[PDB]
């Protein structure tokens, strides 16, 4: 119980499915808010003008 | 809503802290629309939010 604390402590990639699932979601939501500046053949990709 | 310059929208306008250059005209964020703008007449700069 002593040396399981260190063992932990010292190593730096073991959460790495929690990381992976976090980066994931932030990676998809960030892809289709950034989708939003195509002109997809019009003129412009803003609405107003 | 305002009007400025031909640029149209809606929003709240307030106090911005950004050391604009002396060649910008207008600032504009990370989704490629504008955030802050230097006023016309007078010199100043203010945000949109």
């Amino acid at each position: 119980i002593g040396k399981i604390q260190d063992s932990l402590s010292s190593t730096p990639s073991a959460l790495g499915k929690l990381q992976d699932v976090v980066n994931q979601n932030a990676q998809a939501l960030n892809t289709l808010v950034k989708q939003l500046s195509s002109n997809f053949g019009a003129i412009s990709s803003v609405l107003n003008d | 809503n305002f009007n400025f310059n031909g640029l149209t929208g809606t929003g709240v306008l307030t106090e911005s802290n950004k050391k604009f250059l002396p060649f910008q005209q207008f600032g504009r964020d990370i989704a490629d629309t504008t955030d802050a703008v230097r006023d016309p007449q007078t010199l100043e700069i203010l945000d949109i939010t």
